RNA sequence: UGAAAUUUUAGUACCUGUGAAGAUGCAGGUUACCCGCGACAGGACGGAAAGACCCCAUGGAGCUUUACUGUAGUUUGAUAU
RNA sequence: UCAAUGGUAGGAGAGCGUUCUUAACCGCAAUGAAGGUAUACCGUGAGGAGUGCUGGAGCGUUAAGAAGUGAGAAUGCCGG
RNA sequence: UAGCGGAGAAAUUCCAAACGAACUGGGAGAUAGCUGGUUCUCUCCGAAAUAGCUUUAGGGCUAGCGUCGAAAUGUAAGUGU
RNA sequence: UAGUCGAAUAACCUGGGAAGGUUAAUCAAAGAGGGUAAUAAUCCCGUAGACAAAAUAGCGCUUAUACCUAGCAGUAUCCUGAGUAGGGCUGGACACGCGAAAUCCAGUUUGAAUCCGGGAGGACCAUCUCCCAACCCUAAAUACUCCUUAGUGACCGAUAGUGAACCAGUACCGUGAGGGAAAGGUGAAAAGAACCCCGAGAGGGGAGUGAAAUAGCACCUGAAACCGUGUGCCUACAAGAAGUUCGAGCCCGUUAAUGGGUGAGAGCGUGCCUUUUGUAGAAUGAACCGGCGAGUUACGUUAUGAUGCGAGGUUAAGUUGAAGAGACGGAGCCGUAGGGAAACCGAGUCUGAAUAGGGCGACUUAGUAUCAUGAUGUAGACCCGAAACCUAGUGACCUAUCC
RNA sequence: UAGCUCAUGUAAAGGUAACGCAGAGAACUGAAACAUCUAAGUACCUGCAGGAAGAGAAAGUAAAAACGAUUUCGUAAGUAG
């Protein structure tokens, strides 16, 4: 197509020459009107800002320390156990080289809902919600958590 | 460089996913007199954040 | 191939329509530019392999 | 012999009105051969002077003070010498 | 066929022209490129070529990309 | 004798055709809710000049007021009579 | 650090000149590029390759030498880094703004233990982990170029590009610190106009020159404002944003066209810009003409599409390589359930005695990556703009003081 | 002894493109003003160095088996604070 190089759709539009002419103008104005804080250069007006009141959250309350031992497992659905058939010891060697998620927090979890479509026992976890211990548990798991 | 997340203001706002954020209450840590028995019995709970106004969300809060 | 022939290739740059190529060659500034090429017939290992 | 300031260009009259509310240029009406030349100042809100008067700017300087913060400096006491 | 088409700040869409684009496509050029000039054509517009003349070296196509990219106007500036 | 300074028969007087804060270089294209400027062509649609707050009143932030796109059309809401 | 060799062609047409057009032929590690009176592969420089240096500054390899190190069990006691750690106060840095404040380094003061030791593990007290300061040196991967070339350009073409293509930091200003300009092009080749005539001279005019003399020394090309000279029509009873529209009459004949140039006369007609509620303006501003002269990109987010694949998309940095590409590189990142501050729980979760209600939740159904466009945010961030602030430096010949 | 004299050793004074290190070190800004912060320990200034400099061999990090001097880049990620 080097002889008749063509474009398609979407990819490309004018890139808008805005400042120019007498059409779209925006030159004389860019959209704006003179003769104001807005009418001027640099752009200069802070986001958050009540007319020199406090903000909306600027009125708010401070709420809530944080655990700096805050840890979780990169919860997975029971759907990907609905994937793999049966994958015996479920596990994160399971989990990464199926390659649902690589980098985890560090145990795994299931939910209760996914469906119970796998028929191993040795599912080796973290922690497992109850929830989805009764779903695997009452369908033939076993509980091998860490 | 980066976009920089204001700290403080993620310690003001906590919203969700496919939702609004939440928004705790006004008034409730100085002083209890003046408000009513009502407004103690109420406004330990508070609603959501607006509709129409907050669109100064953008993009303050990002990515907390 | 991609074992590197020398001597169309060590030459024929003054020859004006001839364009020295391998696997390791691959664009589209590469093949729509010319549009007409020759082959070496190892081209299922010089194509294939990744292709 | 030979410049300066100067300005949308303009073959640029008068009255009475009108109008960002005072007309050369507009409406109505009047008088005016065409082009000059020497002197004069009523206009052309004449120039030259982004008002030095007033006002404003979250404007700045300077000054004053028992403004608030300070600073040096002055004077205690501790303490190594 | 019917209906619509005053329009500023506003917002949307689309197109023109300049220059560089190795690209190609593919020519012009001393019998005259570019550029200038007159021109009583065409194109809704921006704009486009025809001829006469200057003029004696690069320019045009197409299509697409990329842009220090579309000129009155600011005590704009510089030069006359 | 040199600028946070100097000088001073003292006015705020001068410090090289010249000063309530000198001149030169850098910070630093300081900054400027205030002034001015903004350049090719067309089509379509089409404003506001208000409420509330505000060291705010010649400025912002919402909301009312336009435009385009998307999701259905609260199963019609809209708008009339 | 001197350079050396180095292939491959002729004619015709045109023109002042061929490399241009035309006819043919060659070459091949050289059809990069530049000159040549006009565009060359074969005309030349060159180019690709292949040789060349004594002195020249080096780099690298081999050689014994150019010298100080090892393991090892046991533990007589010593050693192991004293104003040192520390403690007080005052500081500062560490993300750390005295704080719960770690930890380190200062001043000042006080002052250990020392191998059964001592230190760290964000106040701190025990258990555990690790280490051994308070002695010294350490290449490498990194930062930046005045410089030396080899160079490359979707750099730029004489207001640009360095202030500076030009004898530029020049002229010039100012005592000084400082500032700071303007300007390149004849023709291929000066072949630069012999001579002759005018003219005081210059300058002209003939001749001749050259392809060309509107080509004649600031010389290619030559607008534009300005000044002209000629030209067809009209105007010396007229008081206009200087116009239309119609048009008497005249003149001329064209991107061959229901031609043009006029234009008496006659109708109706308040220049352009910013601001404003409204300017025709006696509201600004513009002498004119030409040139320059202003919404970007760096990175980030959001929105919208385009494409790709899809609960799977995705490689960053880097490596390779022609500043190629491709390929490698999965480190990491996005989505793939959330609820609650948190403990935690989990398709439910929190709130609440509630399993009551309410709250957010799958119900409530796909994104990811890239591109592109708009807006965003840090960057002077659409520009033009002060009076200002501080640092560094210069200055007593004006003038004031003083000797 | 001070002090003085002589002799020997560029040593070494000095010129320096940019980068470095170390000391000394602001303001303007912005925070809609501003006294906290920021700007930045950046502008400047002085010294010390080389082709690079510093840089460095745990009196380290971390928190379980967890490694084993530094340095640069990406990441973590504006994450913790």
């Amino acid at each position: 197509e080097l002889h008749s190089l063509k474009a398609a759709e979407g990819s490309r539009k004018v890139r808008n020459r805005v400042g120019r002419g007498t059409s779209s103008g925006n030159g004389k104005t860019s959209g704006r009107g003179q003769k104001g804080q807005k009418s001027r250069s640099g752009g200069g007006v802070r986001p958050g800002f009540e007319g020199g009141q406090t903000e909306l959250f600027r009125r708010m309350p401070k709420r809530g320390f944080l655990n700096v031992n805050r840890k979780e497992y990169a919860i997975v659905n029971l759907e990907t156990l609905n994937r793999l058939e049966d994958g015996a010891t479920v596990s994160a060697e399971t989990l990464v080289a199926a390659k649902i998620v690589k980098d985890v927090k560090s145990g795994v979890k299931v939910l209760a809902n996914g469906e119970l479509t796998a028929k191993n026992l040795t599912v080796k976890v973290a922690k497992v919600s109850a929830a989805a211990k009764a779903a695997i548990e009452a369908a033939g798991g076993s509980v091998e958590e860490a | 460089p980066k976009q920089k997340t204001h700290r403080a203001s993620a310690k003001r706002f906590k919203r969700t996913g496919n939702g609004g954020l939440k928004r705790f209450r006004a008034y409730t840590s100085h002083r209890f007199h003046g408000k009513s028995v009502k407004q103690r019995r109420q406004l330990r709970k508070a609603s959501m954040v607006s509709k129409g106004d907050f669109k100064r969300i953008r993009r303050m809060v990002a990515t907390m | 191939p991609n074992e590197g022939n020398e001597f169309a290739e060590l030459s024929a740059r003054n020859l004006e329509n001839v364009k020295v190529t391998t696997a390791n060659s691959a664009s589209v500034l590469d093949i729509v530019s010319a549009d007409k090429l020759l082959v070496v017939q190892s081209a299922l290992t010089q194509i294939e392999e990744v292709l």
